[PDB]
RNA sequence: UAAUUGCGAUAACGAACGAGACCUUAACCUACUAAAUAGUGGUGCUAGCAUUUGCUGGUUAUCCACUUCUUAGAGGGACUAUCGGUUUCAAGCCGAUGGAAGUUUGAGGCAAUAACAGGUCUGUGAUGCCCUUAGACGUUCUGGGCCGCACGCGCGCUACACUGACGGAGCCAGCGAGUCUAACCUUGGCCGAGAGGUCUUGGUAAUCUUGUGAAACUCCGUCGUGCUGGGGAUAGAGCAUUGUAAUUAUUGCUCUUCAACGAGGAAUUCCUAGUAAGCGCAAGUCAUCAGCUUGCGUUGAUUACGUCCCUGCCCUUUGUACACACC
């Protein structure tokens, strides 16, 4: 067996799970390099984590994540989270915890929820509207 | 279900529901057991369902 | 830069300016200070940003709202009047193709232009409506500067949005004019008109 | 019905709306519903037979 | 047989429905209180709790 | 190095397939093609005229590549979209499952699918073969 | 039908000569000019693009952009 | 695609089947002004006459022409559908037609004229100037006649 | 034209019978010491800075 | 707007009362009290309860409270 | 304070109903117990590209191990905690830090006393009285009718386009539901332009439909501001499906026809955060029919975080000749 850690990460619905092991280096998203991952406005957004901890801390581990679930959105902020929170979750366990606190305190600095799962979630509708707060129409008489 | 009887009113909606709970549990034993543990841990408003064999 | 390679590679541009300096599609956080004394901690400029896009929960407090990403704070409003409600993907890519635009003109990181064009059309004064007795005067006041950031963000999108609508020119070549405009303000742009006559009414009752 | 003339659109298109198309709720009576119009009443013996009456609380 | 899950404890239901009904009707003058049915292998159960059983 | 079709992007590992696939010649393009309206849901036909089987061809074979087995069913519900119904609400709507049930069968006459057991078109292990190989030589364009 | 989906020789040479000094060419902007609908104005800016002249600092559908020569 | 040149040869607005065609336009919808030819039945007829929709109406060689021409009023020859076209099954003859230009408001003259004088409920709807397809006709549609 | 920076220093309530003007005292950053309270428009926290346009003159109840 | 019911100010009343040399001014402890010293018949009204008697708590050590 | 929620003032002290508590649902558990009807890694068997090991898949049991992800049992967790401002330094309020979570945590369920000639005899084999009871107001059967169109009112759906239509292409959810004494949900293979047809197939279901490959949306092209290819009413002609029955056209497809509408007067509805709005889906109804409804997730803002000006109602004081209570 080699070292490795699994983590997740969620946005709405969406889930990405992730696992990072000892290896060559790997950045890979369900099957597919991470250079793809389009929408590709958003692109820097998954690479957000790589580049705000330095692209060096990448060449001891191999990257991999599956999004279940979600939506075309929703599974680009699941996934950068999921890497972020599993390169913290490595130098917890391996490297030394001195390492891990510097990890956590340049993403939490700068952030955007990456090691903290967003609590945000749809309120039921409910009867006299079509939308949660929504009521419909009335015109009295 | 509209909570009225009739028509009228501000329109009310009102929704029961009723949730199923199952379980399956699997034991291999003899012939003898079998029957000793389905006829007693009788219980009223659960439903045991015992099957059989590998397909 | 000191590159790198592991497995599965990673663009040079891509590879190279994130790790040192940390900058927008590309473009600089640095330098482009606010042009107007306030305006500052009401424009945000640092924490830089790569796009604008956020899952950011500036709702749930009265002033978290101007801690807001500016340029973000720009795009927000682009996507709005109903069919483009949503649709901050569509707003996002006008930005980019709107702020490419401006640079093309006039050097200038365009971020800072647009730090410009929203300085230059906040109503420094305006008016209300006060009762007085039924037919009703008009009390010149102070606009804060939250409304002063806000007004202007509302005043240049649907402007653009507004002239933009039925011709040829897409939404970021007018955007880009309106803030071309209004960068330095030339009062042939939509805002800047509304700008001033604003501030003309409120001189106009006092 | 086809040959019938004073049929069709361009008929009716021809005539004159009735002032009754635009009229109102009309309502018929609200403000009596409070006052019964049955001229019957009661009386204070068939009520407190029925339902029983304060002064026999006690037994 | 073979009916499924969900239309099963359905049904259960109604049947139960169905049975407190006709005794509600059937035994008015001995104080009807309800019912509870046990299913058990060989037999289904039925308790008829009133508070007058010399008379059921 | 080592390539699959997932080391390329979506749309040049279908353009280039396409543009592959016609200069091949080697179809079964089945010549209701320029009439065809390729969905109910559909307003006009592609404005590939002369193509565009080859870029659903293309299309359907990268996605039975990626997966297990798919068949006809399955690339009508994709391969559809939203059908305007007029003046009432957009309802989605499947394409034509003749379109793609000609696109699978001229592709397994072709040899890059084949019907797969427990249903379905399956990838062929000569289309794993020859579709790694054009996806590299999209990457190895980029060289 | 307001003229702007055709060639007209003069109308070449005049694109020729008229896009230095343009900081922008987009769609719009060849419109603008009064010339060339969008349809064969796309063709201008991939054409223009032959050598020379624009530069492709903008990429897709919709917006387009390029600056002059250097 | 290309820039192209030409000099004097493509001319504007050229008439055909008795009515008027404006060139600069592409070709595919300029055909769309005569009447019982669709963005459909254009685009096919097109394809078939061997032409390049990327033309528009106003090169287009005089030859092409007559050939679009041709395949436009005789389609089951052409080899198109017949499921393509307009009048399928005929009334009378029962031949598969497409009727084009002012021969579609004949043919609605035709058959409008084929119900009321078999006095059926659909023609005396139409007498009457109604909606015959069935739809209520309480509240929608007032302005019109 | 004259610009005059004033620094909220303190909130003092909200005015007008619709109730969106708040009534706010401001020490201009250029010669402070001296004091003016003015009515606002947007919202306002304590040490903002608005842009008197003219430098004196002041109100205080608003219908 | 968070403003504790009675049967919170109440419970945490006697609890003051009677048990004040024990508790203390952390909540932590104080809760873990309250499940064996009193009776509750829920964990939500034992955190809003010993949240309370931790707040009284925590001012008597400055000054005497009504009650 | 959301609250007769509390502090405080106190001839009152100390309590009960109702609010709260409580319950249900969505947020957090690398801690607990597990899972071939959920899923991960190793391993065989194995395909493709590369080869230096690598990369990307196939394989309901060929085996081993695991429970992060999924499921739901038992627990845990938040009490507006810490600190600081503000205040009768009172209940509280506000800010910051931390936190899954700090607007009653979010949203619902339950909800006292009382009142109304509110609605419902057209839900009931609940019912008084009245009416009718065989040339029936019982009941069934054939056909029509609720849809009938000069026109007034209201809920809505689709648009007036270029933040767009169209054509390729990328391709991503959640709440659901499904056939026994029966014909429900439908994969796959063919045939058909489509609608559909047809031969088989799994599922009484976390097992099969179904990863419901939904839609908006993203990408590359075509059109280029022209009532235009925006818009799809009206109408003709043909092909299919449900049904004993489709004419007054149940629904679906194809062709053609190509209207009004160039942002809407006076007015007026709804809404403060994953909310509004844009977007579809499932369920209800259902032989066939959603432009409706009940829930669902997707994309995801602008602007308040205030007041009594408007409107509405609640409370005090006050008047009363009302109390069947200003009808
Ligand atoms: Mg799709
Ligand atoms: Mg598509
Ligand atoms: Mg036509
Ligand atoms: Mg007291
Ligand atoms: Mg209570
Ligand atoms: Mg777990
Ligand atoms: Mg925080
Ligand atoms: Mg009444
Ligand atoms: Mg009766
Ligand atoms: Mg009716
Ligand atoms: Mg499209
Ligand atoms: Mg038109
Ligand atoms: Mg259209
Ligand atoms: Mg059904
Ligand atoms: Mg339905
Ligand atoms: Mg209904
Ligand atoms: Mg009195």
């Amino acid at each position: 067996a080699v070292p490795s850690v699994q983590t997740f990460g969620k946005k709405k619905s969406a889930t990405a799970v992730a696992h990072v092991k000892a290896g060559k280096g790997l950045i890979k998203v369900n099957g597919s390099p991470i250079t793809l991952v389009e929408p590709e406005i958003l692109r820097f957004k998954v690479y957000e984590p790589l580049l705000l901890v330095g692209l060096d801390k990448f060449s001891n581990i191999d990257i991999r994540v599956r999004v279940t679930g979600g939506g075309h959105v929703s599974q680009v902020y699941a996934i950068r989270q999921a890497i972020a929170k599993g390169l913290v979750a490595y130098h917890q366990k391996y490297v030394d915890e001195q390492s891990k606190n510097e990890l956590k305190k340049a993403f939490t600095s700068y952030d955007r929820t990456l090691l903290i799962a967003d609590s945000r979630r749809p309120e039921p509708k409910k009867f006299g509207g079509k939308g949660a707060r929504s009521r419909f129409q009335k015109s009295y008489r | 279900t509209r909570k009225t009887p009739n028509g009228e009113g501000s329109k009310t909606w009102e929704t029961y529901e009723m949730r199923i709970h199952k379980r399956y549990i699997d034991l291999e034993a003899p012939v003898q057991i079998v029957k000793r543990i389905t006829q007693i841990t009788i219980e009223p408003g659960v439903d045991v369902e015992v099957v059989v064999a590998s397909n | 830069f000191t590159p790198v390679v592991l497995a599965t590679p990673i663009p040079e541009e891509v590879q190279q300016a994130q790790t040192e300096i940390k900058l927008f599609n590309k473009w600089s956080f640095e330098e482009v200070e606010v042009k107007d004394a306030s305006l500052v901690d009401y424009v945000q400029v640092r924490q830089p940003i790569f796009v604008a896009h956020t899952a950011g929960r500036y709702a749930n407090k009265r002033f978290r709202k101007a801690q807001c990403p500016i340029i973000e704070r720009l795009t927000n409003s682009l996507m709005m009047n109903g069919r483009n409600n949503g649709k901050k993907l569509k707003a996002v890519r006008i930005i980019k193709h709107t702020l490419d635009i401006i640079n093309v003109l006039t050097d200038q990181n365009p971020i800072q232009v647009v730090v410009d064009a929203i300085t230059n059309t906040g109503p420094r004064e305006d008016t209300t409506r006060v009762g007085g007795g039924g037919a009703a005067r008009r009390q010149a006041v102070d606009v804060s500067p939250l409304r002063r950031v806000n007004q202007a963000i509302a005043l240049l999108t649907i402007g653009a949005r507004e002239a933009a609508f039925r011709n040829i020119k897409t939404i970021a070549e007018t955007l880009a004019e309106e803030l071309i405009n209004a960068a330095k303000g030339s009062s042939t742009s939509y805002a800047i008109k509304k700008k001033d006559e604003l501030e003309r009414v409120a001189k106009s009752n006092r | 019905a086809i040959r019938d003339k004073t049929a069709g659109r361009r008929n009716n298109r021809s005539k004159d709306v009735t002032d009754s198309a635009t009229t109102k709720k009309s309502n018929t009576r609200r403000a009596t519903d409070r006052h019964s119009r049955t001229g019957k009443t009661d009386t204070k013996k068939k009520v407190n037979q029925g339902w029983g009456d304060d002064k026999k609380e006690l037994s | 047989a073979l009916i499924s899950k969900k239309r099963k404890l359905v049904a259960d239901g109604v049947f139960y429905a169905e049975l407190n009904e006709f005794f509600t009707r059937e035994l008015a003058e001995e104080g009807y209180s309800g019912v509870e049915v046990r299913v058990t292998p060989t037999k289904t159960e039925v308790i008829i709790r009133a508070t007058r059983t010399q008379d059921v | 190095p080592g390539v699959s079709v997932r080391d390329v992007a979506a749309q040049d590992f279908i353009n280039a397939y396409a543009s592959f696939l016609q200069r091949q010649g080697k179809l079964e393009v089945p010549g209701y093609v320029d009439i065809v309206k390729t969905s109910s849901g559909n307003e006009m036909p592609p404005q590939d005229a002369e193509g565009w089987f080859y870029k659903r061809a293309a299309s359907v074979a990268r996605h039975i590549y990626m997966r297990k087995q798919v068949g006809v069913g399955k690339l009508n519900k994709l391969y559809g979209g939203a059908k305007s119904r007029g003046v009432r609400p957009y309802k989605h709507i499947d394409a034509s499952g003749s379109i793609n049930r000609k696109v699978l069968q001229a592709l397994e006459k072709i040899g890059i699918v084949e019907i797969s057991p427990k249903g379905g078109r399956r990838i062929s292990e000569n289309g794993q073969r020859d579709l790694d190989r054009i996806a590299a030589q999209t990457l190895e364009e980029d060289e | 039908a307001q003229h702007a989906v055709i060639l007209d020789q003069e109308k070449y040479d005049r694109i020729l000569k008229e896009v230095p000094t343009y900081r922008y060419v987009s769609v719009s902007v060849l419109v603008d000019r009064l010339k060339i609908g969008g349809s064969l104005a796309r063709i201008a800016l991939r054409h223009l693009e032959k050598e020379g002249i624009i530069k492709p600092i903008s990429k897709h559908s919709k917006q387009a952009i390029y600056t002059r020569a250097t | 695609s290309l820039v192209v040149q030409e000099q004097g040869s493509f001319q504007h607005i050229l008439r055909l089947l008795n009515t008027n065609v404006d060139g600069n336009i592409k070709i595919v919808y300029a055909l769309t002004t005569i009447k019982g030819v669709g963005r459909r039945y254009s685009n096919l007829v097109c394809k078939k006459a061997d032409v390049d929709l990327h033309k528009r109406a106003g090169e287009l060689t005089q030859e092409e022409l007559e050939r679009i021409v041709q395949i436009m009023q005789n389609p089951t020859h052409y080899k198109i559908p017949a499921w393509f076209l307009n009048r399928q099954n005929d009334i009378t003859d029962g031949k598969d037609y497409h009727t084009l230009a002012n021969n579609v408001e004949s043919k609605l003259r035709d058959d409008l004229e084929r119900l009321k004088k078999i006095r059926a409920h659909r023609g005396i709807r139409h007498f009457w100037g109604l909606r015959v397809r069935g739809q209520h006709t309480k509240t929608t549609g007032r302005r019109r006649a | 034209t004259p610009v005059t920076l004033a620094k909220v220093i303190k909130v003092l309530g909200r005015t007008g019978s619709r109730g969106g003007v708040t009534q706010v005292r401001v020490e201009f950053l250029e010669d402070t010491s001296r004091t003016i309270v003015r009515n606002v428009k947007g919202p306002v926290r304590e040490n903002d800075i608005l842009v008197l346009m003219e430098s004196e003159r002041e109100a205080r109840r608003l219908r | 707007g968070r403003v504790r019911t009675k049967t919170v100010k109440r419970a945490s009343k006697a609890l003051i009362e009677r048990y004040y040399p024990k508790l203390t001014l952390d909540f932590q402890t104080n809760k873990r009290l309250c499940d064996e010293i009193a009776t509750i018949q829920s964990k939500r009204l034992r955190n809003k309860i010993a949240g309370y008697t931790t707040h009284l708590m925590k001012r008597i050590q400055k000054g005497p409270v009504r009650g």
